[PDB]
């Protein structure tokens, strides 16, 4: 499964 | 309610009596919560994201309330920077994307 | 359009004269595309998620068509496990969460 949380 | 995306879509959730803030993530297949001691059996799992994989613990049939909407399902618990509500639970509270 | 979350929220975007599959991700501040060539000067940036941080190439004021709606903004390119349209462009096409 993928949890593509993202922040810079 | 209608939630805009000018800021991160953070909402309040009720898990096992404790209340925390979670990110509404359409980009997550599963719901991942910060480390916590939930009761019940759990199977080890690996989930991936942008910087690779992390091991988490999987709990099933876990009751969760999202901004007043009751849902129950799988919850992964691991060393995640933030609490994440994935699609497995969003499909349960009638959450849709619109434009 | 109204998009349900039983399946991954994938749509087709036109980056220049190129079609690509992208995931509408409200859990991402930025838009990250797999490694590809784009015009202009790029600055090296670092973004993180579950698993850690990765290095990416930043491109500014790039035109992107998302299911017919035009947007112009920042696009990051790098080793992402998947193409994702973040909140920076979702707000531009007036996308919201509802339930």
């Amino acid at each position: 499964a993928r949890v593509l949380a993202e922040a810079m | 309610p209608q939630i805009t995306l000018w800021k991160r879509p953070l909402v309040t959730i009720r898990i096992g009596g404790q209340l925390k803030e979670a990110l509404l993530n359409t980009g997550a297949d599963d719901t991942v919560l910060e480390e916590m001691n939930l009761p019940g059996k759990w199977k080890p799992k690996m989930i991936g994201g942008i910087g690779g994989f992390i091991k988490v613990r999987q709990y099933d049939q876990i009751p969760v309330e999202i901004c007043g909407h009751k849902a129950i399902g799988t919850v992964l618990v691991g060393p995640t920077p933030a609490n994440i509500i994935g699609r497995n639970l969003l499909t349960q509270i009638g959450c849709t994307l619109n434009f």
